[PDB]
């Protein structure tokens, strides 16, 4: 009843290379401060049912309790939408690119009020994954330990006790995963385990972001500078 | 919740 | 240098165990009320005290004397919350239910209600505990994860490429001294790296808990609750 | 001068 658990190493990263969103576009064509958050939260807002239906593919989410899964997303969403990003502008020093006709540089972050700090921190990571040259199926695993790591602590009987433990059991998988690749691509023991943690101890950089970008969001919305639409509206008011 | 809705569809 | 490098996985546990601060006790006089002033005020004068055994610890991590103040500065501005928090974690592990703030100050769910906003990272904390007696966390794998809180937390927000990748080679370290200490436990090599992204995954959880109360404790500065010590004014200027 | 900076060398 569990048959994510089930799963071969090559079975799951061929899984979740499978599930990948696809790479949304802006319709974008002078910057205002609400023209372009208005740009970035429609975008946003678009991303967020593609991830949905990426969230029911990962394998073991959909053995999730529906309150369960709604957490687990509202939780890791702003995160999940800002690894993606990082990936997307790995190739691309200097620059976000959220659209593949929307690249910012690390100066048009100045256009919206404090949003620079945070353009800063994302050029940051990619350039860390970038300089760590990060390989796509270990970032599908990222990705995939983000959504399920970020909201299980917040559980909070016996039963609801189980989904914790099935839920590291998956995640205990991924590693299992994410380091079969790197057995895969020759890395000794020492280099597996040392980039295991290089590659975890980032995924902390990620939250710090989606925490800051979440404030930021905030206080967007509360000076009224562009209209969030209503799943947007959602996702943000879960973390207050 | 928009997103109670997006889940089971 | 490399005196840092040039540590043996054991030299390396022992010089952490050894830096350890001591455990302060609270200003708490319990023939008076409890007010969300009085506990604000006991918390961060506790705390206060305790940032200043932080910076001496501090500089008894290997590697961390070996960057200059700057950076030493922005490393310890950046993750003190967590550190002190990691340790109030570790404290209360086997006080289920119930978070040791100080021997003569020991609180529960109930109590954090005493002062708005602070019972959700009561909340949290309390479960992060939880999962470290779950996990049976053993201390020299807690100075360890101490001493990566510190290093890496910052690391992202600084870059000086070379004071970086320094900063790099003793996380390695670090993570070796780790598995080491898992081999020696006589885990294997599965449970070994399982255990290695169990640790490295709570971290992250730290990282969000740190991000919500340097939240909270600036609403408390806001709303003129407790006067805070101009050093902790420092910390909290620090996050924005 | 920060407070910081001065009890990293006190
Ligand atoms: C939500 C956001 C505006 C939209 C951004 C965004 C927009 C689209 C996308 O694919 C990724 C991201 C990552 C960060 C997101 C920003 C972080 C936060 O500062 C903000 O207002
Ligand atoms: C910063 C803090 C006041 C002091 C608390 C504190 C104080 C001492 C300590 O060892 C650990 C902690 C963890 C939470 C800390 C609180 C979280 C936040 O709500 C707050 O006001």
């Amino acid at each position: 009843n569990s048959l994510a658990l089930s799963l071969t190493a090559d079975q799951m990263v061929s899984a979740l290379l499978d599930a990948e969103p696809p790479i949304l576009y802006s319709e974008y064509d002078p910057f205002s401060e609400a023209s372009m958050m208005g740009l970035l939260t429609n975008l946003a807002d678009r991303e967020l049912v593609h991830m949905i239906n990426w969230a029911k593919r990962v394998p073991g989410f959909v053995d999730l309790t529906l309150h369960d899964q709604v957490h687990l997303l509202e939780c890791a969403w702003l995160e999940i939408l800002m690894i993606g990003l990082v990936w997307r502008s790995m190739e691309h020093p200097g620059k976000l690119l959220f659209a593949p006709n929307l690249l910012l540089d690390r100066n048009q972050g100045k256009c919206v009020e404090g949003m620079v700090e945070i353009f800063d921190m994302l050029l940051a990571t990619s350039s860390r994954f970038r300089m760590m040259n990060l390989q796509g199926e270990e970032f599908v695993c990222l990705k995939s330990i983000i959504l399920l790591n970020s909201g299980v602590y917040t559980f909070l009987t016996l039963k609801s006790l189980e989904e914790k433990d099935h839920i590291h059991r998956v995640l205990d998988k991924i590693t299992d995963t994410l380091i079969h690749l790197m057995a895969k691509a020759g890395l000794t023991l020492q280099q597996q385990h040392q980039r295991l943690a290089q590659l975890l101890l980032i995924l902390s950089h990620i939250r710090h972001m989606s925490n800051k970008g979440m404030e930021h969001l905030y206080s967007m919305k509360c000076k009224n500078v562009v209209p969030l639409s209503d799943l947007l509206l959602e996702m943000l008011d879960a973390h207050r | 919740k928009i997103l109670h809705r997006l889940l089971q569809d």
